[PDB]
DNA sequence: AAAAAAAAAAAAAAAAAAA
DNA sequence: TTTTTTT
């Protein structure tokens, strides 16, 4: 109730925290079952706010940055157990959060090539780790919300949206829905979050 | 301290934000720069719109006196329409 | 008497590349 | 020619 506006945006994260069913066929495989939401915004516009909330109203939920995560670590990792002396699989970030939902934040801000294994849980929800000596298929059937900065320091609304996005299109056509927040300067706007905000603190 | 007064008037500056609402206020009246006449405050200072006032008889209203004013702001200009002064 | 090492993370210098 | 990024 903190945040003034955005109510497209509520109605965006209620629909996907109680997504659609998922759909699997003898002969067609598997669907995929959920929502995933973007966002690409201006500057200070109440994004990592929504996004906290949703990481604190939702049952299961797991918090990355893209410049404090490594895409190998993210998945899987192969350390030795001590007591066996033996070298086991441990689990990555998003494993943990199977069928729950992970957010991510200052997306475009990540490593290129972490990207890659992103695009690989959204293509068919499943990590693969075959390396020293070991051969598995791990689920992971979590959704995806983010928000990411425009190349610019603001959105420039003349250009072309891919020119303002750093992220290729290959993974921006797998996310459902994408949003552009941008504050406009009016001033009846300007009182009405002002007395908000005062009423806030 | 009157007693009529307990409606209550508004600071200049608080009515940046809000149109086509009845206010009341009061303070110095004089010519700005420009030569548009206009109501002064510690707040700030706003203009003012005479082509449908109706003054209250009985009164020297001179420049530099303390005047009250009720009318009807405009953020469309910066007119604060009035429509009854004393 | 001996577990000792593949897998990661972080810090550079050199070369090549783009403006 | 210079700075950048990758090995
Ligand atoms: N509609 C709003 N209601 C309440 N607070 C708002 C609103 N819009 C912006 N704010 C305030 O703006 C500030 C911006 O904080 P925050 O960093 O979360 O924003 P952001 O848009 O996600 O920014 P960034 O992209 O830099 O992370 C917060 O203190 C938040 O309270
Ligand atoms: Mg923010």
């Amino acid at each position: 109730p903190s945040i003034y506006g955005h109510d497209h945006i509520k109605k965006a994260i209620l629909l996907m925290l109680m997504g659609g069913v998922e759909k699997n066929l003898e002969n067609g495989s598997h669907l995929r079952g959920d929502i995933n939401i973007l966002m690409v915004g201006d500057p200070s516009t109440a994004k990592s706010q929504l996004l906290r909330f949703v990481l604190n109203t939702a049952s299961l939920a797991i918090a990355t940055t893209g410049r404090g995560s490594s895409g190998v670590g993210l998945t899987a990792a192969v350390t030795t157990d001590r007591e066996t002396g033996e070298r086991r699989l441990e689990a990555g970030a998003m494993v943990l959060a199977d069928r729950g939902v992970v957010c991510i934040d200052e997306f475009d801000k990540m490593t290129d090539v972490d990207r890659v294994a992103i695009h690989e849980v959204m293509e068919q929800q499943t990590v693969t780790i075959a390396k020293a000596g070991i051969h598995t298929t791990l689920n992971a059937r979590c959704s995806v919300i983010a928000a990411a900065n425009p190349v610019f320091g603001q959105y420039d609304v003349n250009r072309d949206p891919h020119q303002n996005i750093a992220l290729p299109d290959s993974l921006l056509s797998r996310f459902d829905l994408l949003f552009v927040v941008t504050d406009d300067i009016n001033e009846i706007r300007d009182r009405s979050i002002s007395e908000h905000v005062l009423r806030t603190h | 301290r009157n007693e009529n007064f307990q409606m209550s008037i508004t600071p200049i500056k608080n009515l940046l934000g809000r149109d086509a609402q009845n206010f009341l206020l009061l303070g110095l009246l004089n010519k700005n720069f420009k030569g548009n006449w206009s109501l002064e405050d510690p707040s700030g200072s706003v203009e003012i719109d005479i082509s449908q006032t109706i003054p209250t008889q009985g009164h020297y209203y001179v420049p530099g006196c303390m005047v009250l004013v009720e009318g009807i702001y405009y953020s469309v200009g910066n007119k604060f329409h009035v429509t009854s002064m004393t």
